[PDB]
DNA sequence: TCATGAATGACTATGCACGT
DNA sequence: TCATGAATGACTATGCACGT
């Protein structure tokens, strides 16, 4: 039996779980605004081609494929992971279509795994665009039987879009969603402005980025917390809900609660303004309603006495209740496998840098692709301005590997290449075909001198993330949903 | 008029129309149904109860042991009458039950243990037509540029699919036609527009006719004699295809 | 609104549940002694390549694949029904190959889906052995996405072999399981004797399955309620355990039960003997003492008094626990979509046309098959006896369709052999591979020879089934575990 | 000294020995019912218990006194070793001279120790100075030669070495089934359980030993307590040096 | 003291037939 | 009354950091 002393178990023990989390569970990487959970379910789904191009496939498929692959722990909590990346009023860009009940804003759980199906959505498709042409690193899943990525490439910014909230040890982050359209503009002056320094690129994405766009619309009061978590990393966002003043008939005054301020549960609302009514908190109230439905959305009424203003119960409504309550901002992410509070700009740029790798590998990747395919096709070329030998040369040949290497030293070629042309089919020798091989090897030729281009211009890489992201936007942006408004 | 909640069973969720005569008690299989039900309803007519599991045996199970039982309680509880002798239609806090379940066989058995619950316990709920069938949708046609057309079964899918389709209306092969294989499956939108919506709804209002052949059916099907529901179902399994033709 | 008779409903409903938890959910198929349930993890397991070739798949990927395409139900009773196919104590020959905590004969529940992996069996391949050759007939499963197998190949007597117990409606089943070995004699019995009647059957067949054979091994004492079984479809089959009675080196005298009879819980049979010796009424016991491990198997220690004699106390268990237990009997399994009771012979004979069925479908598959290659092959020698005009003819199309349509005039050819020249690459030109080529006909046509003798032949076909399951009994074939003694 | 056992006033998810002998008794507080169950099954009833928790414990640092006793896992755990805590434990009352920890070899694993470490130097500190703590090291790999025995392996090194020597002695394994990586305590099966971490013939324990019980006072209050710049700091000062505590 | 959300599943009740 | 075995998921408690 080997001693340890509790102080260097403890030590080391409690390490190894703080910094997992940190890294490796809780906190989003900054490039994909990622938790390991959301990059695994979505990968898992996309390999397992449960794209918007076919039907929602059960989504009990989509937790086990994660589970048995990339992700080493329980269905019952994945399946929840899923279930948020689905709900229109958590994710401001949701990252996963659900058919079925996932749920509501209020505590209406989510039905279970065996009665809900699940694909990507549009937008998710662009998280995982071109993942295949060595965009991203890869590294070995939990047992090693298959690869995973460490990272999307995430063709829009999603972890500014989406934002982020997690509790890691010693830390925890709460980065708040955005409206894609601002993200782009942002992003644009970036890629324009390469060079600007942190100080000007801080003040002109903070003049595109207004604030931020919650899911659930609502209000945000002031402007100084929001640029507090632009400069600082760090900033209290006031948020409120929407009231409009209803008359009646009578004259009787009631106030209808149609939009309230990110992450505040419906339910949890209505109960505690009745709790605060019956013990005596909220004078001026008469009657509390939920007139809430499926086609009318949210709608609260408040009917308040006749001897009661209407502002005065809005006022007391925001101060003894979430339909003002604040946003607390802390841009906290994992940048290189570091945890590290950002500005904005550092968010921007970041992401930027990472769309520019995407890009430069991406061209490389078919660069190496193109290159390994002029070289065959130059290798038929030469077998075609010598078929009558070729052919005369394989069917002399006693075996393959004796026809094999008799084509390597007639045409002077590749065993690579010598290899294709026994692989040609009989199709290929006909008049145009042999015409298609032709044309193929220049078309390729061209299209090899276009890769080189880019990569030996910055100019066009920059542009290229310009186009592409400006293609995605026109498409899935939509309108901004929070109202911005002064004290 | 009477009291809904804002002392009846916690997984009730009551409307807020205080008028009985006004009211409906959506009686729903499973939770994640009931669940959608209770945010599509119109919370201003309809309540919904969405009870767990298969429901006790009324017929088999002793007297004492269906009181125990925490589903029978809440249904019993949340309709306001009584039961057997101490019935009373005068405290029925909803004038239309409708029972709601998947339209797999488990559905179809919950009803009957439905059935036979009011049959034995609150007769009178039967005999003055406050007990209703809802049927669910089978089929979602998803056109590409027209909107979705439900299906409530397989004769409908076939007809509503070929009218569409000379009509000029087009589906993808991929996507095509949703079949529901359950009210769990379905979400608060869809239930709405198919089951609950007042103006699209297929109910069916459940008459008692001969009250003595009916006592004796419910004793034959759900009753402990086995020889006598085997023999019964051997006789008449044959036929049941042609009990409406 | 419609109006519909509460006896009109009741029937209807009642009967559609009753008929489809009778044929479709609570009762084996007589072919491949399977419900749905089984049928549909199985083969969901084996289309997902779960296989023993292959190491164990997360379990929970077989029951999302089950649940996903075939069994439109819960994930929780799925698992279940999986786990138990992988118990040894449960199944007399497990089809599932379970990594992990797959539960005990006691109340030690199993692990959850999360935590433990699974695959098919080597047996369960055979089950599923050749059911791509159009073996057996396949329907759209439960939303006409994918097809599914009505019934298994199972090319061993399953039904018979591992048992069946269910509870439908106005009915249930249950068959107790068997020695593959003795079986197997059965079965060939039938073949041989393909002719004999029924009398004569039961008769030969009573004589080779001695008796049910239960993974739990233990004892069955008597004769009578095995031979009612066989002959009636009903009868009450006396089970018991192992008693070894030790004498202490202090005088004391101790039963070891080292065996239970079938379906009889550890724990709870622990249990009930520990409280009814606690009030007074198994007198004569002094102590009870669990001394079971994983590696002594079952060791239950019944320390009995001095003045008490053993024998009396083993009846007194007898009695009093189920250390001696009647297993009820009742041969019902689904006959063509009909619930039957049937005789051992009836049960055998049944499997052995299921097994005809199989080889001669099975060898239909193959002739079409191989009167399609050998078709393909002979446009392929009739190129190859004229390559140097093959040659000269493609090159002078100006599409590959002139090509095909010249071969066509040249050879006289098909569109489907002509097309299989066109796709014929310059690797088969060369010497051994045009011989190749040449050779792989003459085989076909030996193939073809041998397998049109199959189908004109049912000696043949009885053969085939006699000879493949021998080779199943010898590789998966295991002793007896449970003794049969007389009263 | 001598105990009864439980045998149809202790925890129901207890699985007790049959020895009434504290000093050859054992308390297995294993993670995870699964693997509670299957310790259960391959331990050795004459001498080992298990006490299957589930879930994160409770921070004793953190949370108040009253909270903590109100916790069933930790009531399992004081009512299951049958000294009591604080200023009335009483070494004499110790069912088991033995309290073998047993968690998973993964992050959380880790944890739960140090929760459980914290619940024993907070509420019965003298268990840990008189060694009757221990740890187990669970294996991470099973090599399943084709012809050979099983070999278990405790670290990546480990499974190198013994993948190297068997191929070097002639052995095959499949590149299919071949090496199963264990990723907790419940993936594996009785058997398992026993030929790695309970048999007391081939089991890994780790004795925990307390040296400076000043500075274990501090290390616990910096980690677990309520503090979060202290530990914040804690974290970012000597993470980076983790990997050479033992160089 | 409550919310967040990614981590560490056992327990609870019925239908159904049949034998104790 | 209890076991069997496929059928019809919500509730329950902690860690972790932060703000009302
Ligand atoms: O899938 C499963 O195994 C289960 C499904 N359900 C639900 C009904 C669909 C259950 C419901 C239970 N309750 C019934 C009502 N009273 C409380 C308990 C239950 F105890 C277990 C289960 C399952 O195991
Ligand atoms: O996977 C999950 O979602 C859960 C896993 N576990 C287990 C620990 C691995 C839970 C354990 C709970 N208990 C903890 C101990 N006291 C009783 C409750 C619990 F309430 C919920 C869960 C889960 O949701
Ligand atoms: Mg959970
Ligand atoms: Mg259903
Ligand atoms: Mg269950
Ligand atoms: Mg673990």
């Amino acid at each position: 039996i080997e001693p340890v002393d509790i102080e260097q178990e403890m030590q080391r023990s409690y390490i190894d779980y703080a910094m997992s989390v940190i890294v490796g569970r809780a906190l989003p990487e900054v490039r994909d605004g990622l938790k390991p959970v959301h990059r695994r379910v979505l990968y898992a789904m996309f390999d397992s081609g449960f794209r918007p191009d076919r039907s929602h496939a059960k989504s009990a498929r989509s937790v086990a494929e994660t589970m048995g692959n990339y992700h080493p722990h329980g269905d019952s909590s994945i399946y929840d992971s899923l279930v948020r990346m689905a709900q229109p009023w958590s994710l401001r860009y949701p990252l996963v279509d659900g058919q079925g009940n996932f749920g509501s804003p209020g505590n209406d759980p989510p039905a279970a795994m065996r009665y809900t199906e699940a694909r990507l959505t549009p937008l998710a498709m662009e998280m995982l665009r071109e993942i295949d042409e060595e965009t991203v690193d890869f590294i070995p899943n939990y047992d090693g039987r298959v690869q995973e990525p460490t990272v999307l490439p995430s063709r829009f910014p999603n972890l500014l879009a989406n934002g982020s909230g997690g509790i890691a040890v010693g830390m925890a982050t709460n980065i708040p969603p955005h409206n894609l359209r601002e993200l782009a503009d942002a992003v644009f002056w970036a890629l324009e402005n390469h060079d600007a320094d942190e100080e000007e690129t801080l003040a002109a994405v903070m003049g595109r980025v207004k604030g931020p766009d919650f899911p659930t619309a609502g209000l945000i009061v002031g402007s100084q917390g929001t640029a507090d978590a632009y400069k600082t990393g760090r900033g209290s966002i006031r948020m409120r809900g929407v009231v409009e003043v209803e008359e009646d008939s009578r004259g009787r005054t009631s106030l209808v609660i149609t939009e309230l301020p990110y992450q505040v549960n419906h339910d949890n609302f209505i109960t505690s303004i009745a709790e605060q009514v019956r013990d005596g908190k909220l004078a001026g109230i008469s009657n509390i309603e939920d007139q809430s439905s499926d086609r009318v959305g949210l709608r609260i009424v408040i009917e308040i006495k006749r001897d009661a203003v209407a502002k005065v119960v809005i006022n007391n409504l925001y101060k003894h209740t979430q339909l003002q309550t604040s946003f607390g901002a802390n841009m906290l992410a994992i940048v290189d496998g570091v945890p590290r509070t950002l500005r904005l700009d550092q968010l921007i740029r970041y992401y930027v840098d990472h769309q520019l790798d995407v890009i430069v590998r991406r061209t490389t990747y078919r660069l190496r692709k193109a290159n390994e395919r002029a070289h065959i096709l130059r290798g038929l070329v030469k077998a075609l301005d010598a078929l009558d030998e070729v052919i005369a040369l394989i069917r002399a040949s006693e075996t393959v590997d004796i026809a094999r290497a008799g084509l390597i030293e007639l045409l002077d070629i590749d065993e690579i290449q010598a290899q294709a042309i026994l692989d040609m089919q009989l199709r290929r020798l006909a008049a145009l075909e042999r015409q298609r091989i032709i044309d193929d090897l220049a078309k390729i030729e061209a299209e090899i001198a276009d890769l080189e281009d880019i990569l030996a211009k910055p100019e066009r890489q920059r542009g290229i993330v310009r186009d592409e992201l400006a293609e995605i936007v026109d498409r899935h942006g939509d309108d901004r949903r929070t109202r911005i408004i002064a004290i | 008029a009477l009291v809904r909640r804002k002392g009846l069973p916690g997984k009730l969720a009551d409307c807020r129309s205080t008028d009985p005569r006004k009211s409906e008690l959506y009686v729903v299989e499973g939770d994640s149904a009931g669940g959608s039900a209770k945010s599509g309803r119109d919370s201003m007519f309809q309540a919904i109860l969405p009870l767990r599991g298969k429901i006790i045996n009324v017929e088999k199970a002793r007297i004492d042991r269906v009181l125990k039982n925490t589903e029978v309680q809440a249904i019993i509880t949340a309709l306001g009458t009584g039961i057997h002798d101490e019935f009373d239609i005068g405290k029925l806090r909803y004038h239309k039950i409708v029972l709601m379940a998947d339209a797999d066989v488990d559905g179809q058995h919950i009803s009957t243990l439905l059935l036979t619950l009011l049959f034995r316990f609150m007769r009178p709920l039967i005999e003055n037509g406050h007990v209703f069938l809802a049927q669910p949708p089978l089929y979602k046609l998803k056109w590409q540029r027209s909107d979705p057309e439900f299906a409530y079964s397989d004769r409908e899918r076939d007809g509503l699919l070929e009218a569409g389709l000379k009509a000029g209306k087009k589906i993808n092969k991929e996507d095509g036609i949703q079949r529901y294989k359950g009210l769990g499956e379905m979400d608060a939108k869809e239930l709405w527009e198919t089951t609950m919506d007042p103006s699209v709804r297929v109910l069916r209002q459940v008459t008692l006719d001969d009250a003595a052949a009916a006592d004796e059916l419910f004793s034959i099907l759900m009753g402990e004699d086995v020889d006598a529901r085997r023999s019964f179902i051997t006789r008449n399994a044959k036929d049941v295809r042609f009990l409406d033709v």
